[PDB]
């Protein structure tokens, strides 16, 4: 269906790729190395409980409110 | 949605139940228009009939 150089990559010879970098001494940086930094949120889930009560009531009060 | 008591909207919002003030503000000043007219007509009769028996 295809010819050998097209699955191979090259019609006559393999050509050398430069390897990827490093950078020793501190972590990968990528777009998949970024929950390094970023974990999901687990430092305000109570104040987040808190806070949606408090916007769902206040919500609800003038709503309510303006209906009426 | 809970305080409105509805999902989709508000309710009596709208030029159908907003222009109600206009029509309110017509009819204040068709009401006064008729009733300075009606105060005049027995301020008239009641000036008389003091007047005439008092
Ligand atoms: C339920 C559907 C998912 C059930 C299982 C999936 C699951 O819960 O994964 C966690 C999933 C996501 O994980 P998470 O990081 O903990 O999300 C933060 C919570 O949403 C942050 O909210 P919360 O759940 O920590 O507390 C909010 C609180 C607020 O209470 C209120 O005032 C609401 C009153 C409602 C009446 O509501 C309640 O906890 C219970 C009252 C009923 C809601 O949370 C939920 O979906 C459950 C709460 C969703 C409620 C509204 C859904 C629309
Ligand atoms: C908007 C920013 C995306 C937040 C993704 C959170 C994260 O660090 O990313 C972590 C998540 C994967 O989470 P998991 O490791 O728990 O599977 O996605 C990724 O790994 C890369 C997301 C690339 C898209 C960036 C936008
Ligand atoms: C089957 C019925 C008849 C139809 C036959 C043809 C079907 C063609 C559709 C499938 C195409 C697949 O296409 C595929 O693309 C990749 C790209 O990642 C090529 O990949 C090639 O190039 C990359 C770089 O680009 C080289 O590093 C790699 O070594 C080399 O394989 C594959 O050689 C090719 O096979
Ligand atoms: C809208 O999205 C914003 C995209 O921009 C992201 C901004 O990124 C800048 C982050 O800045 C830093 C720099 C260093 C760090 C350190 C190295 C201090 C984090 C550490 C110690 C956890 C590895 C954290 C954040």
């Amino acid at each position: 269906p295809l010819p050998n150089a097209v699955v191979q990559g090259y019609t006559s010879v393999r050509g050398p790729k430069r390897p990827l970098d490093h950078f020793y001494g501190r972590t990968p940086l990528n777009i998949d190395t970024l929950w390094h930094w970023v974990k999901f949120p687990h430092r305000y889930d109570n104040l987040r409980f808190a806070v949606c009560f408090w916007a769902f009531l206040v919500s609800a009060h003038f709503a309510n409110k303006k209906q009426r | 949605i809970y305080g409105r008591g509805s999902l989709y909207g508000y309710r009596f919002d709208g030029e159908i139940h907003r222009q109600e003030a206009q029509n309110v503000i017509l009819y204040k000043e068709k009401e006064a228009q008729e009733m300075a007219v009606v105060m005049e007509k027995l301020e008239k009769e009641i000036q008389e009939w003091l007047k005439t028996m008092e």
